[PDB]
RNA sequence: CCCAUGUCCAGGUUGAAGGUGCGGUAAAACGCACUGGAGGACCGAACCCACGUACGUUGAAAAGUGCGGGGAUGAGGUGUG
RNA sequence: GUAUGAGUAGCGAAAGACAGGUGAGAAUCCUGUCCACCGUAUGACUAAGGUUUCCUGGGGAAGGCUCGUCCGCCCAGGGUUAGUCGGGACCUAAGCCGAGGCCGAUAGGCGUAGGCGAUGGACAACAGGUUGAUAUUCCUGUACCAGUUGUUUUUGUUUGAGCAAUGGAGGGACGCAGUAGGCUAAGGAAUGCAUGCGAUUGGAAGUGCAUGUCCAAGCAAUGAGUCUUGAGUAGAGUUAAAUGCUUUACUCUUUAAGGACAAGUUGUGACGGGGAGCGAAAUAGUAGCGAAGUUCCUGACGUCACACUGCCAAGAAAAGCUUCUAGUGAGAAAACAACUGCCCGUACCGUAAACCGACACAGGUAGUCGAGGAGAGUAUCCUAAGGUGAGCGAGCGAACUCUCGUUAAGGAACUCGGCAAAAUGACCCCGUAACUUCGGGAGAAGGGGUGCUGACUUCGGUCAGCCGCAGUGAAUAGGCCCAAGCGACUGUUUAUCAAAAACACAGGUCUCUGCAAAAUCGUAAGAUGAAGUAUAGGGGCUGACGCCUGCCCGGUGCUGGAA
RNA sequence: UGAAAUUUUAGUACCUGUGAAGAUGCAGGUUACCCGCGACAGGACGGAAAGACCCCAUGGAGCUUUACUGUAGUUUGAUAU
């Protein structure tokens, strides 16, 4: 009974990290959307 | 940074007092200060000769007063061991 | 020769393999090795472009000299070695100047043979010459289509081509497929035929052996769903149920030629086969 | 599904090819012993799986448990990236 | 928001009992004693993950499925110490990014040099002690690695010691399986050694009982053993050069010699440490003290070591590293003294109440160590070290449900179906059919033996005796046979109602593909196919093996033809 | 210590009949002091799920082909280079 979420610091950052978001245009769109909505944490 | 700004304050606790008996003193230092810089600052400030310097990073500790919760500031703790034939630091 | 395993187990039953008698050593020349990763039939996009590939044993690439453009000195055949990358066996040869190299192993090659390359080289098994210097009727292999590019044609185990005649700046050749075509006279080739002729008689014997050789299972289109293959769907076993059998992408699979109809080489191909 | 790189498979059993020796022959084929240790080999823990059945079915559990069950050197299990 | 169901279901795998203590209050907290549970784990380490949950002192609002004086909860303080351990200032795999560049309505895609990137390679320290909480991190002792200054002794200063390439090289450097050997851990036995003790329940001062029965890294010496031919002459190469390295021919050597490795052992580290136990007050078993540390048996796939042997599926790279000159050079080396050596992690849980499952959840969670008797074994039962008594209980001992034991006579009459249960089960010996692809079928089937005590043995037995209902006396261990269909087989599949006759498979056949191959991803570039070349690659169908695979080309496709 | 599904309000019997044709509740008759506890499951066309079967909508989606209309690709010619 292996569940969907298997925590891993490195994988979390490499997939959802701030630098990964910046690396692509659409990731920057996500960051812009987070900033517009006012999220305290815009990236993982 | 300035040497006088490297060292922030001493640490007075049971463990620190036992360290003093062994002629080692515990100081809170600037979080960007490496043990070599700490050694230089201690020598300039206290006229003593430093035998060794150990250093740790004390993580921020979670706290909460009433409905508001946050973290205490992160700290850097340095245990400075003075050589023999060296003046003791007076506090 | 081909050694047949006794049917100790159903998997072992009917299995055959090569005794590797011709193989003289199992230590490849460290200088000529290169790393190879298994692409598993996946391109730079990461998509599967060729099916039924992946897995299997690890391999080290052996740098084979198909150019054979070192005409200065002769090369003594030190060893005959097994090569996981190709069906044919390879041969380690030392040039008298101290350059080590790998070549294909022509049928009948033996340790100690002093192969030579260049126009003046005598017509002997393993030597390399430009096609213009090879007399008609010779059996050759490791043919190259562009001068200096290196042998490309007739390199599998047991294959061989024959020189039929000369004309203009080209030479007439019958390839292993039976196709007759012209090849530029300045292109080189190696006299003889590729050894390891027995390779075609091996009986793999069990599925796990194919998996070792990096062949993943092949699923027939007739047992897929309609959205997976044109043959897919239908209740129970079904016939082809189309005008003609087709590939997963609709290309007919029986008799439908695929060679480009405006192929540049058609001017050089005299008689086709396959 | 795949790539790279690691790692795991208690303990038993069986006895392929090959080799040696002795018979046999004109030479052999061939026969018999010994050696040798093959296998998607055998039995069976861990490990992996999930065939039967009972229970559970506002469950201990949004797929399980109990008793049995299959594989267990491979087309194997599994970690990391 | 509050009812009803209802003071009902549930309170989440199992052993607790009593005495004392604390307290307003105790089945639930603490101490004690006995009992019980796990012990290839429910023990000891650790990676990830969590992120303070760790320690000390307080608290009982809420959380804890009861209670709680208690807690992984709340409040207040405190706790993580590195030149050597893991990571970085070292290397690279897959993969990723990517200066110019290629391609493309825009956005961008791809990619060279060059980098990043471990899960791999390289790399200098170990034992003990110490705190409430850290320790290869602090302390004690003794080391090693890199480097600086100085002293001294050596020797070179441009016929030039020494250093030394990003360059030439060597090396690093690797699969699976199989036993055999060496060595050490580890375990066991002992009327070996040391300490303590003499029982009260009938007996024992002895061959009685209990306990313990040893220690590094580094340095020096040695080393079971492992691997390897070594020289010379003449050449040719190694973009320049080389004394390095590669290699061709020819002589001598090749049971050797030389060379390279090597687990471990002995000594020193050790006047040290640990150690049964004894044991202080001022307040504990705590300072402190402290004996002996032998022989024999077994003995590791732990290590020598992927060493050897065999096999086919043919088993990373790079750097560190060692050499070579090229270059660079006036200072180098040895001893000794002193001194320098940065950043990140270090708490705690970690087969779980601290991680993933919304829960303090009967699930899942990589790696290491994982003892004893019987035993092949990490199986099984009971135990050691060690850990634990499961976060609702007390009664009663109705139906009914579940889990479990036994059952007269019968023995499948049940039922869709022997579903379930029962039965067989370990080892040793005897014996074993049709059929067969000659391997099998086969542990077929069907039988016999097994305990204990003497005697003798060729050490496996034999004979003799003894006991029980029963001797693998408990736990753990195949039920078997006859025949038919389907699939050759091992395998794979609908995570979560289908594990199959379905898929796959080795084999067969057809067909495409002459290489910028066909095929596929992509607008393209660029890729895979392949660093492959028709004995290869793609596609269709069939599906081991054995015997075979008949007739039709009118129709539909495909192939050819070109008037 | 302490839920849940359900729940129009309920002081919530049986038979025969009647009724949207299968009544605890309507008619006639019969039976029955008030409140519970432990049990069973005939009924409340019991609870759970705006039936999946069937039909309908000028609903949707996946799939097929010699349905219609298109189209990527492939091919052939003219033309530009
Ligand atoms: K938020
Ligand atoms: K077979
Ligand atoms: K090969
Ligand atoms: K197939
Ligand atoms: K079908
Ligand atoms: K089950
Ligand atoms: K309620
Ligand atoms: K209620
Ligand atoms: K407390
Ligand atoms: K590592
Ligand atoms: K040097
Ligand atoms: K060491
Ligand atoms: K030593
Ligand atoms: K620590
Ligand atoms: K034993
Ligand atoms: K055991
Ligand atoms: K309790
Ligand atoms: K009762
Ligand atoms: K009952
Ligand atoms: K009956
Ligand atoms: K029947
Ligand atoms: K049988
Ligand atoms: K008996
Ligand atoms: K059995
Ligand atoms: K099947
Ligand atoms: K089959
Ligand atoms: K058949
Ligand atoms: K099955
Ligand atoms: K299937
Ligand atoms: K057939
Ligand atoms: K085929
Ligand atoms: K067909
Ligand atoms: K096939
Ligand atoms: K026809
Ligand atoms: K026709
Ligand atoms: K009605
Ligand atoms: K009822
Ligand atoms: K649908
Ligand atoms: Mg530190
Ligand atoms: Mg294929
Ligand atoms: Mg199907
Ligand atoms: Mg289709
Ligand atoms: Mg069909
Ligand atoms: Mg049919
Ligand atoms: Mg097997
Ligand atoms: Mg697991
Ligand atoms: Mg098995
Ligand atoms: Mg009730
Ligand atoms: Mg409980
Ligand atoms: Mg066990
Ligand atoms: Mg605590
Ligand atoms: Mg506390
Ligand atoms: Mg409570
Ligand atoms: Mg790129
Ligand atoms: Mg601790
Ligand atoms: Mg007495
Ligand atoms: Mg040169
Ligand atoms: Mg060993
Ligand atoms: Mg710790
Ligand atoms: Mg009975
Ligand atoms: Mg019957
Ligand atoms: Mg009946
Ligand atoms: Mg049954
Ligand atoms: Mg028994
Ligand atoms: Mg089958
Ligand atoms: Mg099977
Ligand atoms: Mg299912
Ligand atoms: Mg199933
Ligand atoms: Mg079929
Ligand atoms: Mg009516
Ligand atoms: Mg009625
Ligand atoms: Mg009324
Ligand atoms: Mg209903
Ligand atoms: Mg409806």
């Amino acid at each position: 009974m292996k569940r969907t979420y298997q925590p891993n610091k490195r994988k979390r950052q490499k997939v959802h990290g701030f630098r990964k978001r910046m690396s692509t245009k659409n990731g920057r769109r996500v960051l812009a959307s987070r900033r517009r909505k006012g999220r305290k944490v815009i990236s993982a | 940074m300035e040497l006088l700004d490297v060292i922030k304050r001493p640490v007075i606790t049971e463990k620190s007092m036992l360290a003093m008996d062994e002629k080692k003193y515990t100081f809170e230092v600037d979080t960007r200060a490496n043990k070599t810089l700490v050694k230089q600052a201690v020598e300039s400030a206290f006229d003593v000769k430093v035998a060794n310097v150990n250093i740790l990073n004390v993580r921020p500790k979670f706290k909460r007063m009433g409905k508001y919760a946050g973290y205490t500031k992160k700290r850097r703790k340095a245990i400075v061991t003075l050589t023999e034939d060296s003046k003791e630091i007076q506090l | 020769a081909i050694k047949k395993y006794k049917p100790t187990t159903n998997g072992r039953r009917n299995m055959t393999s090569s005794d590797f008698a011709e193989i003289t050593t199992s230590t490849p020349e460290k200088s000529l090795l290169q790393p190879l990763k298994n692409n598993a039939g996946r391109n730079n996009n990461g998509r599967i472009t060729v099916r039924h590939q992946g897995g299997g044993h690890k391999r080290q690439y052996r740098v084979i000299d198909f150019k054979r453009n070192k005409d200065n000195v002769a090369a003594v055949v030190k060893t005959i070695e097994y090569d996981p990358n190709r069906s044919a066996n390879i041969a380690l040869v030392h040039y008298e100047d101290g350059v080590k190299a790998y070549i294909l192993a022509p049928k009948g090659l033996e340790v100690g043979m002093r192969l030579v390359s260049g126009p003046e080289a005598d017509i002997k098994v393993g030597n390399a010459l430009p096609l213009e210097n090879i007399p008609v009727g010779t059996v050759i292999h490791n043919i190259e289509m562009k001068p200096g590019k290196g042998g490309q044609l007739i390199r599998s185990a047991g294959t061989s081509a024959q020189v039929l005649g000369k004309e203009g700046k080209y030479v007439l050749i019958r390839l292993n497929s039976g196709e007759v075509r012209m090849i530029l006279a300045t292109c080189r080739a190696t006299i003889g035929s590729v050894g390891n002729e027995q390779h075609e008689l091996i009986n793999i014997g069990k599925a796990g052996r194919s998996r070792w050789m990096r062949k993943r299972p092949t699923v027939r289109g007739s047992v897929m769903n309609p959205n997976d293959h044109p043959h897919g769907g239908g209740e129970g076993k079904t016939p082809i149920g189309r005008k003609a059998p087709v590939s997963p992408w609709g290309q007919p699979a029986i008799g439908y030629k695929t060679r480009n109809k405006k192929a540049k080489s058609d001017k050089l191909i005299v008689r086709r086969r396959t």
